[PDB]
């Protein structure tokens, strides 16, 4: 296939390995999960333009949709965490080991 | 919570399953995976606890994960195909990234790590919810694309996870985390045999649902969730104890009761295709399930544990529970098996 | 290519009169001029401190309403369609919709600020 | 990890020593450099420098263990001149687990591991003489 | 070397994604994702769908924003690490810049790699058409026929977003 | 089973609510110093402010 | 009904005309007779090529001329 | 396995060929021993909530029996009906392939031989 | 627990989408909506078995209208191959591939 | 350009049938300038 | 697989209508109107076997049909159709409502020299029949055999041999 599809999956997997190794920040993982939805967005869109499935052009729209409103429980969630401890630190979750 | 706000939240998770069910689309899938699991988030904040957050949180980023590397599998097989029929996929990464997405959104091991803390810091409505309901439409999904996953990976992480979740129940005195883990354990049962005869994985899942069903329900009307405190009920209502005797004794296999009918209809279908070291290691880590659960019928039925003073309080009012449906769901869980051969009615 | 040529051209203006800004005058630089500005006192502690917001609910309901008026802008070219009754419907229940999710944010006490 | 097994089974048993104990310390190895990165990941180490002696220690002793392994049972089976025996590779197993209790030091480990590492060495030959398949592909 | 520059605007995405993928402090990673979601809608612009770029850009800039709001509000300290203020962002930053650049240089070598699938040389001018689209656009018209084909598509986005509505309404509560 | 990890483990409370352990929450302290138009001429506000 | 609708003119009358405005575009279509005339002229708008069908000899309703009797006319589009 | 033989014809419970069987008879030993599971449901329900076991709400029990006996018959129809159309499509595959399904010609004890292992 | 409900009521809720060559808004074709087409009626009530055993052909080509990967490596053969001669010098390009020929029309 | 390459066949056609096939962006401007190629391929985008 | 098929340069070459836009776009209903028959005949076949290489005689005969209807356009009435198209083409996006005085001007002149009149609203779009001599092409989409289909399930149902026959059960 083309390089540009290489450079927009090697993106794809550098916001993966950024959201799966974290940085004691629950919303810089929020921002990596929102970098790998505009990547998901611009191969979707990428391969839909080039091969002229034109009724696939209303898809996008949706998927980039459900990451907003996924993005904003995301966003409530970490106001609960943030309103029960001091920080966002993803070490303060950690209750439920014994 | 509004009694009006719970019920369309429930109604919108249920219908967020039957859209992932009755969809011929993968965009329909996610769209129905995504609804499904931004309205059972709330079920899990119900009482407003740190706990609470913390289980909310992990099973966010869990199932969010998961549904990342479902739309890239999505999309792969979009790019390979230039259609959206749920089938089998048309490229092996798809299929691999596919399968450890429902692997993630299943709870397998090794990527089984937020299924026990999630079902403690839960209440036990909302753990039952989740350990039944949630646990559909990736195998609804699972059962679409078996001509399409890769045996070894599939394998492996059924008894990858059947091994874990053995090993792991033994080390909990809570309910839930005991439930977590018989729960890892059945879910590799089901997936272990889901490639050579999808009929078993229904069954399995049929009466995995019922058993765990009749168990949380239990728990609920006793209203115990650690073992010291289900060791009480030999004083408050030793029928209840009786009932969860033998509950336990079938959730372990043990025969003639009905949950040892699909493991032996596992053993059976897995043993016409010449594989033999697996079932005997399957039967084993069963083993390991059918000790823990000794041990906690020897904790509330078989012994009698210490009681307090205010059990005679206690003891003053009965019960006034909605325990919906729990005897005919502990006759199903107990005496289905000289019915086995019902189970053509799933083919 | 005309955009990129004029989005340069205006990016080099902006940055020709910074660069004209800092090289040009004389400079008295010292450490009293450089203080951050608090009324002429010492400030009473950094100015990186959690700043805490009110308004958090009304921005993630600014999230969602922005991507339900995302889903709004096709209607000039879908109003060019033949199957018209229906589109007509769906913009309607999409714009309903909307409506619903604003009227009970209101009658909830969403859009009321905390504290 | 599926080269490494069909380049150490290749070799007709009781042989040539040297390659087989060149693929099965390859074998060790790699099991090594598993576990250990899954230790790692999974339990944290206090800094850099005993990270980095976990992790080789992990490796060098699953080395260890295939390094001896293999040549146990190939000198093994060029003694006997029986090579397709599971004899030659329950010695093999039990010498690996003399080797796993030396590298852990301690007796009992050391017995335990070499009656069950015999055991699995040698039903592994057996598996592998009658063409016993573990995961095996769906028939009917 | 103009007939690359969609290989260049996606060298800048790359960028992007590895600087604010190395989570220095999320008013940086605000304008990594900024500038990232800027140069994609580039890409699918130059690629023809000039709606879905400017839809991608406007949602992007106001979430950014929101949540650049929130990173004030919530996620702050004493002494950001923008950048170069801590040893292991600038480590994995100056490593996935490594990486990405040894990449572009061996496809630009070779025309050739193979890192799962395999990827070409060229540009991606290639893989256009020749034909004319006529008086219509087709992004454009996809997602007018939303409208008129996907009933059911709306059906479910108006009800996941009402429900969504309510959820995070009912999530901050309190008790 | 315990172990030297599992020494610290203390068991769930009996209605799963923690205390809220209330820290600090740190309101900004702003300075309505006299130098500002608002402030007649020469007036020191010093002020706690959630936001 | 008469003193609610009073009372809320009284107190918030956006919401009142926002109301009735809404009230008044989604009960207008149904009831007026225009809306057919519109699909009509979206229906006769030639975006495509009117590719010809091949003349196999029972097809008297097809013309074979742009300027042939037979066909859909725009007569009423200039008429309205 | 049969998905393909449920593929056309989606989502029916028991299809129009099903009726060619014979339904089961209300003395069935299985439908029988469904409606003692609904007794013993009726039982469990009694017992539960401390009422009296054998006396307390016969109305109740009534209903537990009818109700496993009606949905037990219905379940009983279906599963009669696809070990029926199992038999039927293997017995149909059968027939049309007689490549695959040699008739193999059995010898008599006279013409064959087996190894003796004395016990001694 | 595939519960096509869709052909069971009659109604179809994301069937036109699914494939490539479905009815588009006036009639727009896709690149490959022969290709399609093709694999679609080859394949069809066979089985998936019988689909990528008796279909493979038409499954192929149809893959390579949609990603292009013989196209572009031959048209990589001949890019190098001419830019190896250029420099070499044992080649001159045409003049119609150097800016003008009084095109066609 | 190809005379000395072993193993070609000129006017080779990757696809299996002899159906015409529209002709590729690539497979048209291919052999000609730069100048052509932004004219033809991204010019109508780029232009104003 | 197969060498691909191409006609040489010489059965491509033709005589070219060398105007710009705005010449075609002025008189663009007056060319649809006279010139149907060839346009059609092309179109129908175009559309029919869906391969440009055998459809360039076609293509010939109407590039002389056009260049005909054009020569016949220059021989009478030049100076009014040289004012409309200049009128058409100072037009940025070519409009036709800002020239109805050059459009009444060239409808007279040629209505009265020739006798031409313009299709009126809607007419243009109609969709006519074609009668050609070509055959109608069997095969255009060159698809080969299709596979045989799985046979079908007949018979009545039989109840089932000694019931379940799954281990023990006897029904
Ligand atoms: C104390 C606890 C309570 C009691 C526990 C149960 C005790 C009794 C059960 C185990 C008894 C020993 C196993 C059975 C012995 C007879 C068969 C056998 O395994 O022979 C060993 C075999 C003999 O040599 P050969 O002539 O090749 O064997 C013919 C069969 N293949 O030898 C060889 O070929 C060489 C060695 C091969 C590996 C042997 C060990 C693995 C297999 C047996 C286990
Ligand atoms: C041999 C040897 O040294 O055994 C001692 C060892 C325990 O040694 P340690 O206590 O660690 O010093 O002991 C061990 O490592 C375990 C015992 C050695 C193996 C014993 C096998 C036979 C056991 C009884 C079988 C009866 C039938
Ligand atoms: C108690 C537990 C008992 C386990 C018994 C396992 C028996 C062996 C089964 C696996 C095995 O070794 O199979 C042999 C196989 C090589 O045999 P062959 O078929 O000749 O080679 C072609 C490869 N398909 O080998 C292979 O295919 C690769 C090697 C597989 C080794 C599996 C066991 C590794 C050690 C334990 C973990
Ligand atoms: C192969 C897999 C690894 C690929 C990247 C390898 C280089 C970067 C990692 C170097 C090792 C350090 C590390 O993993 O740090 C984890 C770091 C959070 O660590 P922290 O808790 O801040 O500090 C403890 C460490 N002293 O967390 C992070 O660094 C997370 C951010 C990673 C961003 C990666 C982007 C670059 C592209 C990677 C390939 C795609
Ligand atoms: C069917 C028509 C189409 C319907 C769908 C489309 C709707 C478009 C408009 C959307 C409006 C969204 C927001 C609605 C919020 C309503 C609830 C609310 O907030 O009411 C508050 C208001 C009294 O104000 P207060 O209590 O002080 O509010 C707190 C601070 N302002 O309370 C009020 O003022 C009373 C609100 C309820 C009564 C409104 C009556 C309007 C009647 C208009 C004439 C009849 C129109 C025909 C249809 C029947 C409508 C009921
Ligand atoms: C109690 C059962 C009540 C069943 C009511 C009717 C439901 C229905 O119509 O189910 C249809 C379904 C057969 O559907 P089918 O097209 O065969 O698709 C199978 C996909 N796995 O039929 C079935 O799946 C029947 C078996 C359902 C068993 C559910 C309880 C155990």
């Amino acid at each position: 296939m083309s390089l540009v599809y290489m450079n927009i999956m090697m993106a794809f997997t550098v916001s993966l390995t950024g959201l799966l190794m974290y940085r004691s920040h629950l919303m810089s993982s929020l921002l990596c999960l929102e970098g790998m939805m505009l990547s998901l967005f611009i191969l979707a869109t990428l391969m839909i333009l080039n091969s002229h499935f034109t009724l696939a052009s209303m898809m996008p729209i949706i998927l980039l949709v459900f990451a907003a409103c996924e993005a904003a429980l995301g966003l409530s969630l970490l106001v609960m965490v943030s309103n029960t401890y001091g920080t966002d630190y993803v070490q303060n979750l950690n209750l439920l080991q014994c | 919570m509004n009694p009006i706000i719970l019920i369309i939240i429930l109604m919108t998770v249920m219908l967020g399953t039957i859209i992932v069910m009755i969809s011929t689309h993968w965009l329909l899938i996610w769209i129905g995976f995504e609804m499904n699991m931004l309205a059972i988030i709330p079920i899990m904040m119900k009482k407003h606890n740190p706990r609470a957050t913390e289980a909310s949180t992990k099973y966010f980023l869990t199932q969010s994960t998961a549904s990342m590397l479902l739309m890239m599998a999505i999309i792969i097989n979009l790019m390979f195909s230039g259609q959206w029929t749920v089938m089998k996929l048309f490229n092996p990464m798809a299929s691999m990234l596919m399968t450890m997405a429902l692997a993630m959104k299943l709870g397998m091991a090794p990527f089984h790590f937020w299924v026990p803390e999630v079902t403690q810091g839960i209440p036990l409505s909302s753990g039952l919810i989740l350990l039944t309901w949630q646990k559909l439409a990736p195998m609804s999904v699972l059962y679409q694309i078996l001509p399409s996953i890769n045996l070894d990976l599939i394998l492996t992480l059924s008894i990858l996870s059947i091994t874990i979740g053995g090993w792991g129940g033994l080390n909990q005195t809570q309910l839930r985390k005991i439930m977590a883990y018989s729960s890892i354990a059945h879910m590799g049962w089901m997936t272990a045999v889901l490639l050579y005869n999808p009929t078993m994985t229904l069954l399995n899942l049929i009466i995995y649902i019922i058993m765990t069903s009749t168990m949380f329900t239990l728990f609920m009307a006793n209203s115990t969730t650690t073992t010291l405190s289900l060791s009480h009920t030999w004083n408050k209502a030793p029928i209840m104890t009786i009932l969860v005797l033998i509950t336990l004794l079938s959730m372990g296999g043990l025969p003639p009761l009905s949950g040892f009918m699909p493991k032996w209809m596992i053993i059976q279908e897995m043993t016409k295709n010449d594989s033999i070291i697996l079932p005997t290691l399957m039967a084993i880590t069963a083993l390991l399930n059918l000790y823990f659960y000794m041990r906690l019928t020897y904790s509330t039925a078989l012994t009698m544990f210490p009681s307090t003073n205010n059990m005679k309080m206690k003891w003053q009012f009965p019960t006034t529970k909605r325990m919906t449906l729990l005897p005919t769901m502990t006759v199903l869980s107990t005496m289905l098996l000289p019915l086995t051969p019902i189970l053509s009615i799933l083919e | 290519m005309n955009l990129m040529i004029t989005l340069l051209t205006n990016f080099t203006l902006a940055t020709l009169l910074v660069t004209i800004a800092f090289w040009l005058p004389q400079l008295n630089v010292y450490s009293e001029k450089t203080s951050p500005y608090e009324c002429g006192f010492d400030p009473m502690g950094s100015a990186r401190l959690p700043f805490s917001m009110k308004f958090f609910l009304v921005a993630i309901t600014f999230l969602l309403f922005d991507l339900e008026i995302a889903l709004l802008l096709p209607l000039p070219w879908a109003s060019q369609t033949t199957n018209l009754n229906t589109m007509l419907t769906m913009a309607l229940l999409l714009i309903f919709l909307l409506a619903v999710s604003l009227a009970y944010e209101w009658t909830q006490k969403g859009l009321e600020w905390t504290e | 990890a599926k080269t490494l097994l069909h380049q150490y089974w290749d070799i007709p048993e009781g042989t040539e020593c040297h390659r087989k104990t060149y693929a099965a310390t390859s074998i060790g190895g790699a099991s090594g450099l598993v576990v250990s990165a899954y230790s790692v990941a999974l339990k944290t180490p206090t800094s850099f420098l005993e990270g980095v002696a976990r992790t080789g220690r992990y490796t060098f002793t699953a080395a260890a263990i295939g390094a001896i392994f293999g040549l146990t049972s190939c000198i093994s089976a060029q003694v006997r001149e029986k090579p397709d025996d599971p004899l030659n590779y329950l010695i093999g197993g039990c010498a690996g687990g003399l080797t796993l209790g030396a590298r852990t030091r301690s007796y009992g480990i050391g017995a335990a591991a070499c009656a069950y590492m015999g055991l699995t060495a040698a039903l592994v030959k057996m598996g592998q003489l009658e063409g016993w398949k573990v995961f095996a592909e769906p028939k009917v | 070397m103009m007939t690359y520059i969609v290989f260049i605007l996606s060298i800048i995405f790359v960028m992007g994604f590895v600087g604010f993928s190395s989570k220095p402090s999320p008013i940086y990673g605000g304008l990594g994702l900024i500038v990232s979601g800027g140069v994609g809608c580039g890409i699918v612009l130059n690629f023809g769908g000039s709606f879905l770029g400017l839809m991608v850009f406007l949602i992007y800039l106001g979430g950014m924003m929101v949540v650049f709001g929130y990173t004030t509000a919530m996620a702050t300290e004493q002494y950001p690490e923008v950048w170069v203020s801590n040893k292991v962002v600038l480590g994995t930053f100056i490593t996935g810049l490594l990486m990405e650049f040894l990449m572009v240089y061996y496809v630009l070598k070779d025309k050739e790699v193979e890192i799962v699938f395999k990827f070409n040389g060229m540009g991606d001018w290639v893989i256009y058409d020749t034909g004319d689209s006529g008086f219509f656009s087709e992004e454009a018209m996809g997602i007018a026929a939303l409208y008129s084909y996907g009933t059911w598509l709306v059906i479910v986005t108006g009800w996941s977003l009402l429900i969504g509505v309510v959820v995070i309404m009912e999530i901050t509560r309190g008790n | 089973y315990p172990t030297k990890e599992t020494a610290h483990w203390k068991p769930p409370p009996w209605n799963d609510v923690d205390p809220p352990k209330d820290t600090l929450v740190s309101n900004l302290t702003l300075n309505f110093g006299p130098q500002h138009p608002a402030a007649h001429g020469v007036l020191r506000l010093v002020m706690e402010l959630s936001g | 009904v008469a003193a609610f609708l009073k009372n809320v003119w009284a107190k918030e009358p956006v919401l009142v005309a926002s109301f009735a405005i809404a009230g008044l575009a989604v009960i207008l279509p149904t009831l007026s007779p225009y809306t057919k005339y519109s699909l009509m002229i979206n229906r006769a708008t030639p975006y495509n090529y009117p590719v010809p069908l091949r003349d196999d000899g029972n097809m008297p309703d097809v013309p074979s001329h742009p300027q042939d009797p037979q066909g859909p006319s725009l007569e009423w589009l200039k008429r309205l | 396995m049969m998905t393909g033989r449920q593929a056309r014809a989606p989502l029916q419970f028991l299809p129009d060929e099903a009726r060619s069987l014979p339904p089961p008879k209300l003395t069935d030993p299985r439908l029988a021993y469904i409606g003692f599971l609904g007794y013993c449901s009726g039982l469990i329900d009694n017992a539960i909530r401390r009422r009296p076991v054998l006396s307390a709400g016969l109305h109740r029990q009534f209903l537990y029996i009818t109700s496993f006996v009606f949905v037990g018959y219905y379940l009983l129809k279906r599963q009669d009906y696809m070990y029926a159309v199992r038999d039927h499509d293997m017995f149909s595959y059968i027939k049309s392939h007689p490549e695959d399904f040699p008739e193999k010609d059995k010898k008599t004890y006279r013409e064959v031989f087996e190894e003796f292992h004395p016990v001694r | 627990p595939f519960f096509d409900v869709q052909k069971k009521l009659g109604v179809d809720l994301d069937h036109w989408m699914t494939i490539q060559s479905a009815e588009q808004p006036h009639r727009i074709p896709a690149r490959c909506h022969a290709f399609e087409k093709e694999w679609i009626e080859c394949a069809h009530g066979i089985g998936s078995i019988r689909a990528e055993k008796e279909c493979k052909i038409e499954f192929e080509d149809f893959r390579e209208c949609l990603l292009r990967q013989k196209t572009m490596k031959r048209l990589n053969a001949i890019k190098r191959q001419r830019d190896k001669l250029i420099k070499e010098g044992k080649y001159t390009p045409p003049p119609h591939h150097s800016g003008q020929e009084d095109l066609r029309p | 350009i190809m005379k000395d390459v072993p193993g070609w066949k000129v006017g080779e056609s990757v696809f299996h049938t002899t159906r015409w096939v529209t002709p590729m962006m690539g497979e048209l401007y291919g052999l000609r300038t730069g100048e052509e190629i932004l004219s033809s391929t991204y010019g109508f985008i780029w232009y104003t | 697989p197969g060498i691909v098929e191409l006609p040489s340069l010489e059965d491509l070459k033709v005589q070219e209508v060398k105007v710009s836009s705005s010449v075609l776009k002025a008189a663009a209903h007056h060319y649809g109107a006279q010139c149907d028959k060839p346009n059609k005949e092309f179109m129908l076949c175009r559309w029919e076997e869906k391969d440009p290489r055998r459809c360039l005689e076609e293509g010939k005969l109407v590039n002389q049909c056009a260049l005909e209807f054009f020569r016949q356009i220059k021989r009478h009435c030049a100076e009014p159709f040289t004012e409309y198209w200049t009128c058409i083409d100072y037009s940025g996006l070519q409009l036709f409502r800002r020239c109805r005085k050059e459009q009444a001007q060239f409808d007279k002149c040629v209505l009265d020299k020739l006798g031409w009149v313009r299709p009126d609203l809607g007419e243009l779009s109609k969709v006519t029949k074609v009668k050609t001599d070509r055959p109608l092409p069997e095969n255009p989409y060159h698809s080969r055999a299709r596979p045989e289909p799985n046979p079908e399930v007949e018979g009545d149902l039989k109840p089932a041999r000694h019931g379940s026959r799954l281990f023990f059960w006897t029904m």
